C-alpha cells in the first residue's frame, strides 16, 4: 500500500548470540581451521609445516 | 592388523641403537699353496691348493 511496505527478516544469529568470548565456552567439539594464538602456534609450528 | 588408522602429520626418529663387530680378521684367498716351498727368485714352483 502506499502507506506501508513489507519487508522480511532472517535472525543473524553470528552477530546476536557469538558476540565476545561466548564460543571458546564449547567443550569437547571437533575444530577446524581455527587461528592459533603465539603459544600454541609456535608449540604447534612444526605440524603445520 | 586392522586398516582403522588415521595418518600421522609429524613423525621424526626418537632412539637409535647401533651394533658393530669390532675385530676385522683379514681373510685370504689364495691358489697357491703357501706351505709348498716357492721356487727361487729365478725358477717359481707352484703348487696349486
Amino acid at each position: 500500500n502506499d502507506h506501508v511496505t513489507r519487508m522480511y527478516l532472517v535472525i543473524d544469529t553470528v552477530m546476536t548470540y557469538t558476540q565476545g568470548n561466548v564460543l571458546s565456552t564449547v567443550q569437547n567439539a571437533f575444530v577446524e581451521r581455527q587461528h592459533l594464538p603465539r603459544d600454541v602456534y609456535n608449540y604447534l609450528l612444526p605440524s603445520l609445516r | 592388523n586392522n586398516d582403522d588408522v588415521i595418518k600421522a602429520s609429524n613423525k621424526y626418529y626418537l632412539n637409535n641403537y647401533l651394533e658393530q663387530f669390532g675385530g676385522n680378521l683379514v681373510l685370504f684367498q689364495s691358489s697357491a699353496d703357501l706351505s709348498k716351498k716357492f721356487g727361487t727368485k729365478k725358477e717359481p714352483n707352484l703348487e696349486s691348493s
